[PDB]
């Protein structure tokens, strides 16, 4: 059975075709076929200013973006050797364990949900809105926020924002221990 | 209690074959038919009824010669699949409840239980072999059909499903003969015969041989309860004789023109069916069973798939004991003295002769003579000049076989008064 | 006596199904339109001869199940690789 | 046993239940814009083929169905057994016993060949 | 037949077909994730009536375009919304679907209203859930027929009735 | 009774004509459920009940319901393909078809039965101790008989 | 149908009419109910709007569902394609008239309810064979192999804990001796609560409904997130609701006679009151079953048919051999109790391990 699970059906979360050669309820081997979001990322950004690819870098790995915008920093700073204060760096690998946090809650999520049962979708991806709060908080962005820059960050931290995280990272140890 | 150490000894070697190698399998199948057989000399002229099973000197003879069919088909099967035996106890088991009743849906649960595995028995794999199993299943089928709806206007006729019942004028010769199509279709008579060349062609050797043994015995074991009327049995007999022998002439190929010839003998059978004798009868398909067996070992010792007329030819040179045993067995099916086919066939045709139905009779004796072209092609082809043959010259079991049954043949055909006194009540 | 006759006709009718269909299921269909004919005339007969008939229609059934069963392992067996299941097409053994 | 009025008020239940099956058909097949399309009838999956051609399908569908028909006709013969026992005693308990134990090596045999296939 | 022909009748289905809403999931990109927040246990798009989520297009008639909608895609999506009911409608989620978004180049159509007729369209990178919500709510208005355009337009209930689909 | 019972008869005998002349595989076997359910409506006329009920449950819950699995795995629906046709097969078998039948007839025309008896309805409650006892034997041998029929498939398919 | 009387022919017609749209109205009011609960087991509230209750939603549903445009597909069977989603809803409908709901004449004057067949469990058995039947014949009509392979893990795994569920009901026909639900049910007042002597069947009977399409396997199948279902995937307007329907009536018929038989059907010792407790028990089967909906995972289909052969089917056989070793030599009662308290005790502390 040279079976067509095409783009985006079913429920196939990130758009793909498998032609799942098949024989029965086995699986023989799966051809994948990819390419369905190609947006020309590599392409676009050699057409934006050093400061303005910093808009380019979150979108593509739309869960974990901050190792993106972390990367590119570094590479562009390596280049032109410039210095992250210590600060600065510290926030910036605050903010990368929180979008981890964020990218694993909906990475079970959606693996849970995927087959069997739907309801703990729910419970982790709540989390994930009062991260994005946090986030909202700093970057007045959901996701795909533009923070980072190349000397460093682009502005400083309110005084609102501490208490929110360590209100969350109460929670937070409990509530992991309670899914696992 | 040979139905029950019949059961018991399947049922447990069903599970015990996870446990067991094929051959430990092969020997303890071995062993409970010698026990069923043992058990059948100890109780002789000793009925013994539990309900409608009912153990008489029918039942006892044919399921004995059953017994003798496939302790013999099972001596060949070495194959290591154990599933290869149990379906021969199955269907062994269900040929003995075949004969041991009167009642007609018994007969025919007897009547699955012994041709359901007889049907995947044939599976060698070989092409031929599930063309002829797929011809066998849908005739059975249908056969089956027939007698289903002959037991439903029997017990239109009577208030019984059991043969014995009083019976009304046409609607009990229409139920008999519902019931006799299908008995008849197993008992390779004609016209409904032609399932068996296709079969006997392209079924395993061993199997053909356990077939046309004990398929056949049981069936007419069953046949001599029925009353069946002197005119339908002209027909079957005239039918069957004339086109088992003529059809017969022309064949090419051993496995085939044995299947025609074995419709001849079913024909000749039928006429004890006249008086219902079933001491002659018995004895005839004594010798009969006996000269198959026989003659299908030295075909598979040849080849189990296909044997030719002239893989027969130089039979003696290969082996002189095998070729002397074909010729006997042979001329038993032709019924010639002093062998004791002839006595069996004689004593049919006493029957007949006393049911008083004469143009079938010399009808049947003109084609058995006619009989002898091929009864002699392959008879006297044991001394021909060995051509391209398969030959793998067998175990010194089934030679052993061949050798005693060729000597049964023989010597109850110069003694039968030893034995004939004992296939009535059987003092 | 309409259910008897009724049971005549269908049992011709399966006939007619099992000489005339190509394939070999519809010919199988056809021979358990012929038993359960079978059945129903032996209903009606127990209703005239007491009720025995019954549980021989019953184990016809099971019987019927059986043969099923078994046909149906037989004919998966032979036509799943090969072509249209066709019984004209295996003609190989001739007389 | 029962009197036949309810097993005409069976029938009548079946009558009822087809008509409102009927008239709930008609009522959405005739209230619909039907404009269908030569794409829109199309059967799935982007193009062609959600299946497409495949290959016969696996075997295991018949071995359950068929293990089924036997061990429902089983069943069928268990139920008898099941309403008249007393009157049958010891000897008709022990003659159902056999029966299912009989029935229930072929399943044993079954299982340790086992079904995935 | 169409809705329509009662003036009691068709605002009556009108309302049914509003509040009624099944959505079609096509998530295409990181608009995706901002849609499925308007389902969370903070914002659920599950009130209106948009609980339920058939994946099928044969049985869901709001096709929300939630990212950006990349050519490859383009022509599967198109028999996708052919293979929708007639009662059905196509919102147009994100700024790459509605519009090229910041991807101005050769691989993604800088419209999606091209290839679908868009009945609703939302700016916003990610759109907020909550503005997800007011988009459904602008197409709810829309197809009972209350919704007006600039230039004083009633809207017709469903887009995608005027178009010669072929 | 005549008023329904031609109507049934009528169900029935029109289903078996269906079931042998469409070569929709699918739709003659769905016509012949048809049949069985017209069939245990018979039963149940002629006081058999629980015969009734078991024909529904074990032919059509169970029986054609794998009839169709296997020409559902197997489409082989439109048989007709490497005719060899015979043509003369279409008519000629009718006429031993019909044969098969007025024969029957010939055994049932000028016939008529005592059919007076009080079955009080073919409940198991009552058909139990015929079935355990005169027809236990028949019971078990029927058990063995599925056994051994389970066993043959199975060594039969057994790909190994 | 000894002791029960008969209503009128017309009384007959107008209570299975009244009972047909009873169950449509309270499918669509349940369908809320489950949103509404699952919304409370996730956090997420429910539809808090067309109401106020939502009540007013499945109207709504309703209306968009008629005009949706119900199509024919080409490619497709003209004629099983429409036929099979009346099969699907018919033979679901019915198999509810048997479950008594009262004494007689506690219907405000006739009868509680609509048919009391002399052998009910066969009626019930035989129409529940065909809601399979209506599900893989819908999967085969839409002509795609996606749907075909959804239909058939729905024919063989509802099939084989639809043959488990004859050894599960077995064993109380021996206690009580009838096939009429109404006679296991004045038992289960005089004896009292027929599943304190039967629980492991019950349980069997249980878990075999669990795989009837109420949850768990949940390799029912749906199209969502897996190889697609049957019965969908297709159909358009009211089909797709006539399945969806006809799955849910099935749902509440075993969440109905799961009381009904093992526990106690009405019957209460208690203020035996005819409707309140039976409709109680309902609910109560349901919040436990929309409790495993979104609360347990899935079974594969494989997995579920190796379980349901290997483990329910032995041990219900088993628990039937049982009883009719009692019931045939019939001496006790009680010791049936002890071994039931017993096994129960055996599936349960097992677990705390
Ligand atoms: C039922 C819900 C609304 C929750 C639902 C809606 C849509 C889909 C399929 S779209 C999709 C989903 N997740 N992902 C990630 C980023 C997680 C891999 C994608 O890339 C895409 Cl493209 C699945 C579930
Ligand atoms: S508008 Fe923004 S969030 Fe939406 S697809 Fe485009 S880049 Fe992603």
């Amino acid at each position: 059975m040279t079976l067509n699970v095409g783009p985006q059906h079913p429920s196939t979360h990130g758009v793909l075709r498998l032609m799942v050669t098949l024989s029965g309820e086995e699986v023989l081997e799966v051809v994948p076929h990819i390419g369905y979001l190609h947006t020309g990322f590599e392409k676009t950004m050699e057409h934006r200013t050093y400061l303005q690819n910093i808009t380019y870098t979150p979108r593509m790995d739309y869960l974990h973006s901050f190792a993106h915008d972390l990367a590119y920093a570094l590479a562009v700073e390596k280049l032109l050797g410039a210095v992250v204060p210590p600060r600065a760096e510290t926030i910036r690998v605050i903010l990368n364990e929180l979008s981890r946090l964020a990218s694993h809650l909906v990475f079970l999520g959606t693996g849970l949900l995927d087959l069997g049962a739907l309801t703990p979708f729910f419970y982790a991806f709540r989390e994930r809105e009062t991260i994005l709060d946090l986030f909202e908080w700093v970057t007045g962005q959901r996701f795909h926020h533009n923070y980072i820059r190349i000397g460093g960050v682009k502005e400083d931290l309110p005084e609102e924002f501490v208490p929110e995280l360590k209100k969350l990272l109460e929670v937070l140890p409990h509530r992991i221990d309670e899914y696992e | 209690m040979t139905l029950a150490i019949l059961a018991v000894f399947s049922v447990a070697l069903t599970l015990l074959g996870f446990v067991l190698p094929p051959q430990g399998v092969k020997r303890a199948t071995l062993l409970g038919l010698a026990l069923a057989l043992a058990s059948l000399l100890l109780t002789w002229g000793k009925p013994f009824a539990f309900g409608p099973y009912a153990v008489d000197g029918v039942s006892q003879v044919f399921t004995l010669l059953a017994l003798l069919g496939a302790l013999w088909t099972v001596g060949l099967v070495r194959s290591g699949r154990f599933e290869f035996y149990l379906l021969v106890l199955y269907a062994a088991l269900g040929m003995h409840l075949l004969a041991s009743t009167r009642h007609l849906l018994l007969m025919l649960v007897a009547l699955e239980a012994l041709s359901l595995p007889l049907y995947a028995l044939a599976t060698w794999r070989r092409g031929q072999g599930l063309e002829a199993a797929l011809k066998y299943f849908l005739l059975g089928a249908l056969a089956a059909a027939f007698f289903l709806y002959g037991a439903a206007l029997f017990y239109g006729a009577t208030g019984s499903l059991v043969l014995g019942a009083p019976g009304e004028g046409p609607l009990y010769a229409l139920a008999l003969g519902l019931l006799l199509v299908g008995l008849g279709f197993k008992a390779a008579l004609a016209p409904f015969h032609f399932w068996t060349p296709d079969v006997y062609q392209g079924s395993p050797t061993p199997v053909v041989l356990f077939m046309a043994t004990s398929v056949k015995a049981a069936a007419f074991a069953a046949l001599l309860r029925v009353a069946a009327p002197p005119e339908a049995l002209a027909l079957l007999v005239a039918l069957s004789v004339v086109v088992g022998n003529l059809a017969a002439l022309a064949q090419k190929e051993a496995k085939r023109l044995l299947a025609y010839s074995s419709i001849a003998h079913a024909g000749y059978m039928a006429l004890a069916l006249y008086t219902g004798n079933a001491q002659a009868l018995g004895f005839y398909l004594l010798t009969y069973v006996l000269a198959t067996g026989l003659a299908f070992a030295v075909l598979s010792q040849i080849s189990p798939d296909r044997v030719p007329l002239e893989a027969l030819r130089g039979l003696y040179r290969k082996d002189p004991l095998l070729g002397l045993a074909f010729l006997v067995a042979m001329l038993s099916l032709l019924g010639l003295p002093p062998l004791a086919g002839f006595w069996g066939k004689y004593l049919a045709f006493a029957e007949a002769a006393r049911a008083g139905a004469w143009g079938v009779l010399v009808l049947a004796l003109v084609t058995s003579a006619v009989s002898a072209y091929y009864y002699l092609g392959l008879g006297l082809a044991v001394f021909a000049r060995p051509e391209e043959t398969p030959f793998r010259p067998g175990p010194p079991w089934a030679r052993a076989a061949v050798v005693a049954a060729g000597v049964l043949l023989l010597a109850l055909g110069l003694l039968p008064g030893l034995v004939l006194p004992a296939l009535a009540a059987g003092g | 006596m309409s259910y008897l006759l009724t049971s005549a006709l269908l049992f011709a009718l399966g006939v007619y199904g099992v000489l005339t269909r190509r394939t070999a299921i519809l010919v199988f269909l056809s021979i358990e339109l012929m038993l359960n004919a079978a059945n129903l005339s032996l209903v009606g007969f127990a209703r005239a001869y007491g009720l025995d008939g019954q549980v021989a229609a019953l184990m016809v059934i099971a019987v019927a199940a059986a043969e099923v069963a078994v046909g149906l392992g037989l004919i998966v067996a032979i036509f799943r690789h090969r072509e249209s299941t066709a019984v004209d097409d295996l003609s190989e053994l001739r007389g | 046993m029962a009197p036949i009025q309810e097993y005409v008020g069976t029938l009548i239940y079946v009558g009822v239940a087809l008509f409102i099956g009927v008239a709930a058909l008609l009522v959405g097949a005739l209230l619909g814009p039907k404009k269908p399309g030569r794409a829109k009838l199309m059967p799935y999956e982007s193009g062609n083929d959600p299946a497409g051609e495949v290959k016969r399908f696996p075997v295991h569908f018949y071995v359950v169905a068929m293990l089924f028909i036997l061990f429902d006709v089983e069943v069928a013969f268990l139920w008898p057994y099941a309403v008249s026992a007393g009157g049958l005693g010891l000897y008709g308990f022990l003659g159902v016993l056999a029966f299912t134990l009989l029935l229930f090596v072929g399943f044993l045999y079954e299982w340790w060949k086992g079904v995935m296939r | 037949r169409e809705g329509i022909l009662f003036t009691t009748l068709e605002k009556l289905v009108a309302w049914g077909r509003s509040n009624s809403l099944w959505p079609a999931t096509f998530g295409l990109a990181c608009c995706a994730i901002e849609m499925m927040a308007s389902t969370d246990a903070r914002n659920d798009l599950a009130r209106f009536g948009s609980e339920v989520f058939r994946a099928s297009p044969r049985q869901a008639d709001v096709m929300i375009v939630a990212g950006r909608l990349s050519k490859k895609m383009a022509p599967v999506m198109r028999r996708v919304w052919e293979q929708m009911p007639d009662p059905k409608w196509v919102i147009s989620m994100g700024a790459c679907a509605s519009s090229g978004g910041m991807f101005n180049n050769y691989a993604i159509v800088q419209n999606v209203d091209s290839v679908v007729p868009v009945d609703v369209y939302v700016p916003g990178c990610p759109p907020r859930p909550e503005a997800l919500i007011y988009a459904v709510m602008q197409l709810q208005k829309k197809v009972r027929g209350q919704a007006y355009n600039e230039r004083g337009e009633r809207l017709p209930p469903v887009a995608a009735w005027k178009r010669t689909r072929g | 009774m005549s008023l329904l019972e031609g109507l049934a008869l009528f169900l029935l005998l029109l289903s078996g004509v269906l079931v042998v002349t469409l070569r929709n595989a699918i739709h003659a076997a769905l016509a012949l459920i048809l049949n069985f359910l017209v069939l245990a409506g018979v039963y149940v006329a002629l006081d058999a009940r629980f015969l009734g009920f078991i024909q529904v449950i074990v032919y059509a819950g169970a029986i054609v319901v794998l009839f169709l699995f296997v020409i559902m795995l197997l489409f082989a629906a439109q048989g007709e393909i490497g005719f060899d046709p015979l043509v003369r097969s279409r008519p000629l078998a009718a006429l031993l078809a019909l044969g098969v039948a007025g024969i029957l007839a010939a055994g049932l025309w000028g016939l008529d039965l005592a059919f007076t008896q009080d079955l009080k309805g073919g409940l198991p409650q009552a058909l139990g101790p015929l079935l355990y006892g005169d027809w236990l034997f028949v019971l078990l041998a029927v058990g063995f008989l599925l056994m051994a029929a389970t066993v043959v498939a199975v060594a039969l398919v057994e790909p190994g | 149908t000894w002791s029960y009387p008969v209503d009128p022919y017309w009384m007959v017609a107008l209570k299975a009419l009244l009972v047909v749209v009873g169950l449509l109205t309270a499918f669509a009011f349940m369908t809320l109910i489950e949103r509404r609960l699952l919304a409370r087991f996730q956090v997420r509230m429910g539809p808090n709007r067309v109401g106020p209750f939502g009540l007013l939603q499945p109207l709504a549903d309703a209306i968009k569902s008629i005009f949706k445009e119900d199509i024919v597909v080409a490619q497709a069977d003209r004629f099983l394609f429409v036929l099979a989603p009346l099969i699907s809803v018919v033979f679901a409908l019915l198999a509810f008239g048997l479950i008594p709901f009262g004494p007689p004449g506690s219907f405000f004057g006739y009868q509680p309810w609509v048919i009391n067949l002399d052998l009910g469990i066969l009626y019930l058995f035989a129409v529940s064979e065909l809601a399979v039947y209506g599900i893989f014949l819908s999967g085969w009509a839409s002509g795609s192999k996606y749907s075909l392979l959804g239909s058939l893990r729905s024919s063989a795994s509802l099939i084989s804990y639809e043959l488990g569920l004859g050894l599960a009901l077995l064993a109380p026909v021996l206690l009580v001796g009838s096939l009429n639900l109404n006679d296991i049910v004045n038992w289960q007042k005089e004896h009292g609560w027929l599943f304190l002597y039967a629980f492991p069947a019950f349980l069997v009977y249980l878990i075999a409904s669990m795989a009837e399409a109420a949850r768990t396997p949940f390799d029912l199948p749906e199209a969502e997130q897996e190889l697609v279902g049957g019965y969908h995937t297709e159909y358009s307007s009211i089909k797709w609701a006539l399945f969806q329907m006809a799955e849910y009536i099935h749902f509440i018929t075993a969440s109905a006679l799961i009381p009904t038989l093992f526990l106690g059907g009405w019957t209460m010792p208690v203020l035996e009151v005819p409707y309140l407790w039976m409709f109680l028990k309902i609910a109560f089967f349901l919040f436990f079953f929309i409790w495993i909906r979104a609360t347990w995972f899935r079974l594969r289909y494989d997995q579920l048919l190796r379980f349901g052969w290997g483990f329910l089917f032995p041990l219900a056989l088993l628990w039937f051999l049982v009883t009719a070793l009692v019931v045939a030599l019939d001496l006790p009662r009680t010791y049936l109790l002890y071994l039931s308290a017993l096994s129960f005790l055996v599936l349960l502390g097992a677990v705390l391990y």
